[PDB]
């Protein structure tokens, strides 16, 4: 979750992506705008004789 | 026979002739998967990046 510059629409709360998922939320308790991010990954090669 | 234009110009940083780099600037190459690298992509934009 990262603080996030995009201007919301009063009457909105979240925000969705081209593929319909979740990406920006609006804290309910204080009314601040998250991004969220999936978690680092990535590919494992082995290189073995 | 004057083969300048197709001879490797070293001026270029990347030993490319002027016809070769008149392909590659006429190629929009859109498909950088590995340049990002995650990092810039880890830094979320506003912007719709693709
Ligand atoms: C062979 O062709 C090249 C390119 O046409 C000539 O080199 C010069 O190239 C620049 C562009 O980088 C042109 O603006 C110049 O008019 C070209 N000529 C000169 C005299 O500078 C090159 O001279 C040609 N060589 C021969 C033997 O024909
Ligand atoms: C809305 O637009 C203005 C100017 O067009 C810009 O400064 C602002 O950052 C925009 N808000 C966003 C992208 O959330
Ligand atoms: C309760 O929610 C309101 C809504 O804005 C907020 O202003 C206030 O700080 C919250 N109080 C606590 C104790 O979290």
């Amino acid at each position: 979750l990262t603080e996030s510059n995009k201007k919301f629409l009063p009457f909105q709360q979240f925000g969705r992506d081209i593929a319909d998922t979740t990406d920006a939320v609006r804290d309910p308790q204080t009314l601040e705008i998250l991004d969220i991010t999936p978690c680092s990954f990535g590919g494992v090669s082995v290189i073995t004789p | 026979f004057n083969f300048s234009q197709i001879l490797p110009d070293p001026s270029k940083p990347s030993k490319r002739s002027f016809i070769e780099d008149l392909l590659f600037n006429k190629v929009t190459l859109a498909d950088a998967g590995f340049i990002k690298q995650y990092g810039d992509c880890l830094g979320d934009i506003a912007a719709r990046d693709l």
